């Protein structure tokens, strides 16, 4: 069974963990302990073919600036989460992709955007502003709602199919 | 017979328990065989922070530890206040259930209110501290209590306030401190090469230490360092990681900056013997600290200068990388099974507390009723209460004030911004050790200084 190591970055404040959990978390239990191992690890079939999610999240440690190079290191995708009403974490985003490329040594590496929505303030960042940096970076662009679910497993495929597509080459 | 408490109309507490106000986990209390409550309204869950038939301790620290997310400070000690309140039930006829009821219901509930509040200004002090008025409002109602077995707390709460509004010598021999070529006194030489590998290790070990013990669950609980108000309400977390942050970053520095080969492979042979003794000294965020440098990204390409790194130091790098791997499986593994002193990697704890907090929801519902969500706040604290018991031993070693004023002033980054300084460590990683096929400049020595180290083993006996 493939196993595919999923990098989650981004700037605080942008619900990256809720993403992670919304994942994760069954469909409709709101019960989430993340010390034990089952809470970054899912099992899910994508086009057919089953296979091994293990997600890296490090909400809380973005302070520790000099570590994210060892974080994204461990991964073999990346989604690059901002939250519609920050345009600040949606300007960090290029940081985030330059960061990677100089990481993992390649101008091609499997990545994503999301935009992520949960509650006020209202929207900063019109989807179509995103549609045009994930265009200009040759990426695709997934808008995802925490609370409602939606977007979410819609996210985590499409970096899965953009890992599968890289490995062919 | 159970009791006969008044009637809700008139006192709010003796409320029946249901299903829409309280409801348990299923197992019980650790050493103590008291229920495990999931969730209650506030004023349930005040009824038991306060319970007639017995003490909950933990309890009470639980509740004073995360209680702000639900409950506002002055609401509390409303609250509280009113519990103590006890009416008595309608008049006797005239003192059979009068004299059993002051005993079994009111003194009990009365005695442990003023032991929450006891416990409120001796460990959650900072409450009073950034609302005078809260502080008024306790002194003038700890001035109302009247009882005679409540004379004795009541003295001991009024001790404690006027304690709190006022503003290290070893077990046995620490060991001697270690110099190399830099003598004593002569902070103008002090460096990575210069002062003892130990000793640096040493005295980093001492700065982390007391940075990690600084840190309250103030700073953590509601997830306050990731807000927008993080400077205000996490200084001393903040203090922390950005020491971490800034000797990752030095050591990057000192690797990237020592241009000629031989000398770099020095200077990161340095680095692994320090990580060896951050090791020994079970100081975690030391070890964490130079994983990092070692797999940053101007670091990590340096392939000429880890080849000619001797195969024991490549082993204690890479065992201390492994750690990190999986999710800090390892590094877990290996904390649960060493006692004090030691210097976690603070985190593992940041993550797992906004993860609590975001996962789980504030409230749960049960017949249209909302109920506070107390497990989600019981998880927090065990978090925070993992993080206090590494608080508490100190290490067994000497200061030594010029070496840790040498780490405490460092400043790698100097004038510049982030980006700015990675792209320059970036840039100067490819000018000392090019992308193939470019081949290999050479550069010459800086150091005029032998470049052997002393090892990692002390001078003098014990
Ligand atoms: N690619 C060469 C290389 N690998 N590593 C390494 C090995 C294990 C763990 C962390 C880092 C380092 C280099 C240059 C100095 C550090």
């Amino acid at each position: 069974m493939t196993e595919y190591k999923l990098v989650v970055v981004g700037a605080c404040g942008v619900g990256k963990s809720a993403l992670t959990i919304q994942l994760i978390q069954n469909h409709f239990v709101d019960e989430y302990d993340p010390t034990i191992e089952d809470s970054y690890r899912k099992q899910v079939v994508i086009d057919g073919e089953t296979c091994l999610l293990d997600i890296l999240d490090t909400a809380g440690q973005e302070e520790y600036s000099a570590m994210r190079d060892q974080y994204m290191r461990t991964g073999e995708g990346f989604l690059c989460v901002f939250a519609i009403n920050n345009t600040k974490s949606f300007e960090d985003i290029h940081h985030y992709r330059e960061q990677i490329k100089r990481v993992k040594d390649s101008e091609d590496v499997p990545m994503v955007l999301v935009g992520n929505k949960s509650d006020l303030p209202s929207r900063t960042v019109e989807s179509r502003q995103a549609q045009d940096l994930a265009r200009s970076y040759g990426i695709p662009f997934i808008e995802t709602s925490a609370k409602t679910r939606q977007g979410v497993d819609d996210a985590f495929y499409t970096l899965v199919r953009e890992i599968r597509k890289h490995k062919e080459k | 017979e159970q009791m006969r408490l008044p009637s809700a109309d008139v006192y709010r507490f003796a409320e029946p328990d249901s299903e829409e106000n309280i409801i348990f986990e299923e197992n019980m209390q650790p050493k103590a065989g008291i229920p495990i409550i999931k969730a209650g309204t506030v004023i349930k869950l005040i009824e038991r922070l306060t319970y007639h038939m017995y003490a909950d301790p933990n309890f009470v620290r639980t509740f004073l530890t995360t209680y702000r997310s639900f409950c506002k400070p002055q609401e509390l000690l409303s609250l509280i206040i009113e519990r103590f309140e006890i009416p008595e039930p309608e008049p006797t006829e005239a003192s059979a259930e009068l004299k059993r009821f002051r005993k079994e219901y009111i003194q009990p509930v009365q005695l442990r209110v003023l032991n929450v509040c006891r416990h409120w200004v001796e460990h959650h002090f900072y409450d009073f501290e950034r609302d005078a008025y809260l502080l008024q409002r306790m002194e003038e109602f700890i001035g109302t209590v009247r009882g005679k077995a409540m004379k004795k707390w009541v003295e001991s709460i009024t001790k404690i306030i006027q304690r709190k509004k006022i503003a290290i010598t070893f077990q046995s021999s620490p060991p001697t401190v270690e110099w190399h070529i830099s003598r004593p006194g002569h902070i103008e030489t002090f460096d990575l090469l210069t002062l003892h590998p130990i000793e640096i290790a040493r005295q980093l070990t001492l700065l982390e230490s007391d940075l990690y013990r600084a840190v309250q669950p103030s700073e953590l609980v509601g997830s306050v360092w990731t807000k927008e108000d993080k400077e205000i309400n996490s200084p001393n977390l903040l203090k922390m990681i950005r020491h971490t942050t800034n000797l990752t970053l030095w050591f990057e520095k000192c690797i990237v900056e020592t241009e000629n080969l031989e000398e770099r492979v020095a200077v990161v042979s340095r680095i692994i013997e320090i990580l060896q003794v951050f090791q020994e000294l079970n100081n975690f965020n030391g070890v964490l600290e130079v994983v990092s440098a070692m797999n940053s990204s101007p670091v990590y390409r340096l392939d000429h200068t880890f080849e000619q790194i001797p195969s024991r130091q490549k082993k204690i790098l890479e065992e201390a990388h492994e750690l990190s791997e999986d999710h800090y499986k390892k590094y877990l593994a290996k904390l649960r099974s060493i006692n004090p002193p030691c210097v976690p990697f603070f985190g593992i704890y940041l993550t797992n507390i906004l993860k609590t907090e975001e996962g789980n929801p504030e409230v749960l519902k049960r017949h249209g009723k909302e109920l506070i969500n107390f497990s989600k706040r019981r998880k927090v604290a065990e978090i925070t209460g993992e993080i206090q018991q590494y608080q508490n031993q100190p290490y067994c070693l000497r200061v030594e004030s010029d070496i840790k004023r040498f780490f405490e002033n460092l400043n790698p980054m100097g004038n510049s911004m982030e980006k700015e300084f990675t792209d320059y460590l970036f840039n100067k990683s490819l000018e000392i050790e090019p992308r193939n096929p470019k081949p290999l400049p050479r550069f010459p020595k800086k150091y005029s200084y032998p470049l052997k180290s002393p090892g990692v083993r002390p001078s003098n006996p014990r």
